């Protein structure tokens, strides 16, 4: 789907979870 | 230990 | 999962419940990947070594959980499966190579805020990502340590191994087909999947367009969180010709 990977709760309303800063961190 | 599902899901 | 944390409302959207009918329990993860398609581990649906061979009308999917074990009326919804499609060299004799499946649902399932398709991995994202040291994230309702059940849903996050440290760890062959995740004995931090996370999905969230790929599909390990033990998963990219193919013809 077009919308695929983006969540209703977070991505689509731009809030964070918990633990994501995580990964982005470890993409270095 | 599950609760029970609707009985329209084992129909 | 071992050494994880309870999910945040909404945070897997994409997570499936494989639910067998009878006797109700559950039977595996699995994932949305669109209104009528769910991805999950061909072991899930078939293993002849112990007589396992489930048929559509043996199973259900519930989609938009949070509790393992609650009827979570007005949230999840549960659907029939029209299509089973298990990998045609899926190598049930040996290792497991290509633990892959696909279901086709009976009907589409409504989207939600709780009902959510991941995406699957391009090649460009699949290069990009799947490098040792990035960290991905895996969900499951299986078992919190070697067996004890979650009381909702589970997530840890877990770094990519180099290929040569997985083939180190284990005497089982590794194919292309698989790829290994989990934290080093030096390193400290613990966690992996266990029982009942089987079929689940392993997740990375794209730095260049914010997005939600699957990148993994919970497959096996020796244990669970042993030391110099590492968990295996099936390797999406590597078969979503075969993926497309099948929601192509079908
Ligand atoms: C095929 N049937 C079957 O039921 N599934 C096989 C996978 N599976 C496990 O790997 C479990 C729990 C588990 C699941 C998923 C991830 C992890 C992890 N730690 N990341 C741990 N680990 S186990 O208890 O050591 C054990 C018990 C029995 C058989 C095997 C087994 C392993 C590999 C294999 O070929 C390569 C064949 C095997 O038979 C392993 C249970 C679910
Ligand atoms: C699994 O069971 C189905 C139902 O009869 C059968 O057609 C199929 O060949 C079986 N698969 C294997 C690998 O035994
Ligand atoms: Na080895
Ligand atoms: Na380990």
């Amino acid at each position: 789907e077009a919308d695929c990977g983006l969540r209703p709760l977070f991505e689509k309303k731009s809030l964070e979870d918990k633990t994501e800063r995580e990964l982005l961190e470890s993409y270095i | 230990d599950f609760e029970e599902i609707p009985e329209e899901y084992l129909q | 999962i071992v050494e994880g944390s309870d999910a945040e409302i909404g945070m897997s959207p994409w997570q499936v419940m494989l639910f067998r009918k009878s006797p109700q329990e559950l039977l595996c993860g699995a994932s949305l990947i669109s209104d009528r398609w769910v991805l999950t581990a061909a072991h899930c649906l078939l293993y002849p070594p112990w007589d396992k061979n489930f048929t559509e009308n043996d199973l259900l999917v519930r989609i938009g959980k949070h509790s393992r074990t609650r009827y979570e009326r007005n949230i999840e919804k549960i659907s029939m499966l029209e299509k089973i499609y298990i990998h045609p060299r899926y190598n049930w004799r040996e290792n497991l190579d290509r633990d892959i499946a696909l279901m086709k649902l009976k009907k589409p399932v409504a989207f939600s805020d709780y009902i959510h398709p991941v995406c699957l991995p391009d090649r460009e994202t699949a290069a990009s990502l799947l490098q040792a040291g990035y960290k991905g994230r895996v969900t499951g309702w299986g078992n919190l340590k070697e067996t004890g059940q979650p009381s909702v849903l589970q997530v840890v996050n877990l770094p990519i191994v180099e290929r040569p440290v997985c083939k180190d760890s284990t005497r089982i062959r590794i194919t292309d087909n698989m790829f290994c995740a989990g934290y080093k004995p030096d390193e400290g931090k613990r966690g992996d999947a266990c029982e009942g996370d089987s079929g689940g999905p392993f997740v990375m969230k794209s730095p260049f367009n914010n997005r939600w790929y699957q990148m993994g599909i919970v497959s096996w390990g020796e244990g669970c969180d042993r030391d110099g033990k590492y968990g295996f998963y099936t390797h999406v990219f590597r078969l979503k010709k075969w993926i497309q193919k099948v929601i192509d013809q079908f």
